[PDB]
DNA sequence: ATCGGATGTATATATCTGACACGTGCCTGGAGACTAGGGAGTAATCCCCTTGGCGGTTAAAACGCGGGGGACAGCGCGTACGTGCGTTTAAGCGGTGCTAGAGCTGTCTACGACCAATTGAGCGGCCTCGGCACCGGGATTCTCGA
DNA sequence: TCGAGAATCCCGGTGCCGAGGCCGCTCAATTGGTCGTAGACAGCTCTAGCACCGCTTAAACGCACGTACGCGCTGTCCCCCGCGTTTTAACCGCCAAGGGGATTACTCCCTAGTCTCCAGGCACGTGTCAGATATATACATCCGAT
């Protein structure tokens, strides 16, 4: 009989693992490529200091972490356990973005 | 019928009026002898602020009156 | 003449009163600045720095470390109530988040 | 030569925790924090000076800016510390 | 010299492991497209600020002191890069 | 033979009525008494210009209206219609006020 | 002279009218206490800022400009009173 | 000297270039002010006020009124989406709110 | 001797809508809006000029501040109006 | 064995060295005849930046060398 | 509840490399001393304007009650997501190179500050007529028990 | 499905006070000169951002299965709403009064300005131990089986 953790057990372990560390979570080269192709529509030539790209990654990851915290709060408010896209839209409305 | 207009500056003039004259009429009289615009004067008699539409009798301005005058500035 | 004694020394402070004064002059905040204003501001900044550093050092000791880390600074700031009010809109590079799991998500 | 509060922060850290060290990233973060607080308080004091049409920023403006900015207990403690420093500077 | 897609590079396990940091235990299957629409509206609000900072400076390089000062302008202050 | 409106029609009519008008919905004298009571814990003697009182009332009305908008949105997101105290807390918690 | 219990001056019909303007069609019976609490804390913050402004101004009178500055420094700028 | 011509007249503007320049000088923004900065700022302010007044007058006309009211101003600002981003943190005295009811609340 | 923007707002109104009225409260709100935008743009321009180690606020700084504070097509239209006004002023 | 040290100022001195001498050794020699601190000099020979720990032979400094010298400032 | 294999977490030991802490030398920024002069402290004065009190009206608040709709717990289902595995893919790392341009310096020209005189725009005061608020009869329009 | 009935749109009439127009005077915006310097521009140098290549392997990905959870439905009951009746104090108008906000004038003293001196803060180099990493081992947790 093969070993199998029940669903929802590995998720909590991953939560505890990633709430203790400080490592940047998105892959650096894909993120930098995304930033460079986004900036292609404002200035034709840009050079994008590495420290600037690092700051962009840090800010984006912090923003996503906060947004997912608020999304989880909305999901728990809605008597759910999983999050759904409408949970993000509600959180982004109360925050006054959209 | 002469009443004395005592200004804030300590210079008191001698002004001859009529019992039926008005508060406004006094204002124009000083312009005739000093060139001071009527609207730059604030007349204070008996401690109450005189109004342009009132006469010199409604406040019982007896002769030899110490009329206290306040001068205003157009702009602060 | 008499010996030179620094403004910070004669005020009992460790932060640069002269540098605070120079920044106040060169900051376009006001045309003139008083004598006691740089001293007062340097004292306030020194007190706030000490307040942050005490908690940061305690948190660093909690992890069995003798050096301060941005993780420790983040932990101290987010654990103190009023520092969280000062820096609630401030994100810290390589600081992480506090360990939080909502009680509903815990297994029965 | 560049200028920062690294030395003063290190002296404060030695005063508070004599046995504790600190890293370069922490120096950067502490300099950023000091600059941010200085900018906030100075801007508040500048606004206060203009509202009363005063042309000078003094300890009174800095103190009321501290009251405006800092939260409850820290504002009180910081005002006490600053007042102590001001009296010590004026007397000595 | 031309980049076209560059948005699937923020992979599904990369949106996870960040939702995990946020503190979620279960994630739907349509969260990833929403989270990619975000972070594309975001950071596009940050560029076009960092640019026209570097453009005002007449540089053509986006320094870290542009991403900072674009933050603290968007209402978020970033430490250690850094002012 | 009493005419009786169904529960909800009068509420919708009141919503339509009160979204059209720009008057203040809180009684001026009770609000001023509340303001003066609140400020008694900062300074002993305060004078509280009537313009200042009106500005405070306008700000409080606008803030409460926005908070109730967010509370209603939370209630509808919870598949509900009535608003509840936990709806207000969630609106403030996301907004950045409930700590 | 001495005033107390004036937080009850925010009557139930006033809260219902505010919710009606906000767009709420049904209100539970526990909304009013929470609304009074949040109104009280918001008023305390704004009035504390106004009082410290009018105390730095060396006055005993809280002008409308003090309230305007108190609201502006919290991001709730108010047009229509001279600010 | 020749008859005085206003900077607003020679710039083809309605807002006071001279008064904007005086406000810039007396605001402690910088110790020196460029010549074209007040003209540019006055033009921008005039454009913005014209843009808002156009929508406010349109709202007043729609409301069968020949005067612009704070209610009309609020309606214009919160109906134009580009103005709403400018004044999203601004509350207008005697401005009210727009009529909007969530669809779920309607009778069915 | 109080000074405001009421006359200029009235002129702009008569230019855009040939016949429409302004209540006193509406004029006050317009003046408040004008002061708010002036302070916003001037503060951002001053911060810009200081960030680049400059002692002057020029049309370039004002234009970049307009770009920073104005969202969408409003920024484009404001920049167009500002540059047209500045070039017309320089032409005479 | 003499090589010429040509500074940015256009003043070229005549310096006698040894084949086994080092880049650092030249720096101290100029202090003996001019008082210039060694650390304020940037020696550029053959277009590559000389290093203090290297000798005068590793770069093949033939005689009658046009040694280009850059002078630095302590503070900007 | 209870046990135990299996998994992951945490702990003690050895080494070990680079970042942090302390010195040294120097040089510009901070300190010491005196002046000119305007900013602000301070004492009066007036009067706007805020506070307190009082009497009448009635709009609004408070209380009570009947019930219809809505909150909410319950139960089934089927489907969508978590978990684990083998495979693919490109991220990560190292090393090299080049040239685009960030950054620093020397000249100097245009540009903004500063000061004297003047006048025309705009702010203060009055004043008056029409937009606008209210009253009421009116027809229309939505709701609700049939 | 359709009238009964309450809400609301609507169409005149009447009286009121606020916006807009007019008059004046006065002060700050303008014109016109000087003058010191801010940065515009050219030159140059040295960093570093980009582009390339190969090699290792961690991360992503497609697949398959199961289970728990979101949803949809259903039944209870309870509580908030709508309506009527009684109470109250908000509100409007009026009146008395003093206090402290705003303004003006006098003056004094505190800060900007300038020169001169020197020492403490920055750059630098160096050495050394603190956290990182690997390795082996004990301990807490999970879930399937009883």
């Amino acid at each position: 009989k093969p070993h199998r953790y029940r669903p929802g057990t590995v998720a909590l372990r991953e939560i505890r693992r990633y709430q203790k560390s400080t490592e940047l979570l998105i892959r650096k080269l894909p993120f930098q490529r995304l930033v460079r192709e986004i900036a292609q529509d404002f200035k034709t030539d840009l050079r994008f200091q590495s420290s600037a790209v690092m700051a962009l990654q840090e800010a984006s990851e912090a923003y996503l972490v906060a947004l997912f915290e608020d999304t989880n709060l909305c999901a728990i408010h809605a008597k759910r356990v999983t999050i759904m896209p409408k949970d993000i839209q509600l959180a982004r409305r109360i925050r006054g973005e959209r | 019928m002469q009443i004395f207009v005592k200004t804030l500056t300590g210079k008191t003039i001698t002004l001859e009026v009529e019992p039926s004259d008005t508060i406004e009429n006094v204002k124009a009289k000083i312009q005739d002898k000093e060139g001071i615009p009527p609207d730059q004067q604030r007349l204070i008699f008996a401690g109450k602020q005189l109004e342009d539409g009132r006469t010199l009798s409604d406040y019982n301005i007896q002769k030899e009156s110490t009329l206290h005058l306040v001068l205003r500035l157009r702009g602060g | 003449r008499a010996k030179a004694k620094t403004r910070s020394s004669r005020a009992g402070l460790q932060f640069p009163v002269g540098r605070v004064h120079r920044l106040l002059r060169k900051g376009n905040y006001s045309e003139r600045v008083g004598a006691g204003a740089p001293v007062y501001l340097a004292a306030v900044l020194e007190y706030l720095t000490a307040e942050i550093l005490e908690l940061a050092g305690n948190a660093a000791r909690d992890n069995k470390k003798t050096r301060i880390i941005p993780r420790h600074l983040q932990l101290a700031i987010r654990n103190d109530e009023e520092l969280n009010k000062l820096l609630g809109r401030v994100t810290i590079a390589q600081g992480g988040v506090l360990p939080n799991i909502q009680a509903v998500l815990l297994p029965k | 030569r560049k200028e920062s509060y690294s030395v003063y922060v290190y002296k404060v850290l030695k005063q508070v925790h004599p046995d504790t060290g600190i890293s370069s990233k922490a120096m950067g973060i502490m300099n950023s924090f000091v600059n941010d607080i200085f900018e906030r308080i100075a801007g508040e004091a500048s606004r206060l000076a203009h509202y009363n049409k005063r042309s000078t920023i003094t300890s009174r403006e800095i103190q009321t800016a501290v009251r405006l900015l800092l939260p409850g207990e820290l504002a009180k403690h910081a005002v006490s510390e600053g007042t102590k420093a001001v009296t010590k500077y004026t007397s000595a | 010299k031309v980049l076209r897609d560059n948005i699937q590079g923020i992979t599904k396990p990369a949106i996870r492991r960040l939702a995990r940091r946020g503190g979620v235990k279960r994630i739907s299957g349509l969260i990833y497209e929403e989270t990619r629409g975000v972070l594309k509206v975001f950071l596009e609000n940050v560029i076009r600020d960092a640019v026209t900072y570097t453009e005002h400076a007449k540089r053509k390089t986006v320094t870290a002191m542009d991403v900072v000062y674009a933050l603290k302008r968007q209402g978020r202050t970033l430490y250690g890069f850094g002012g």
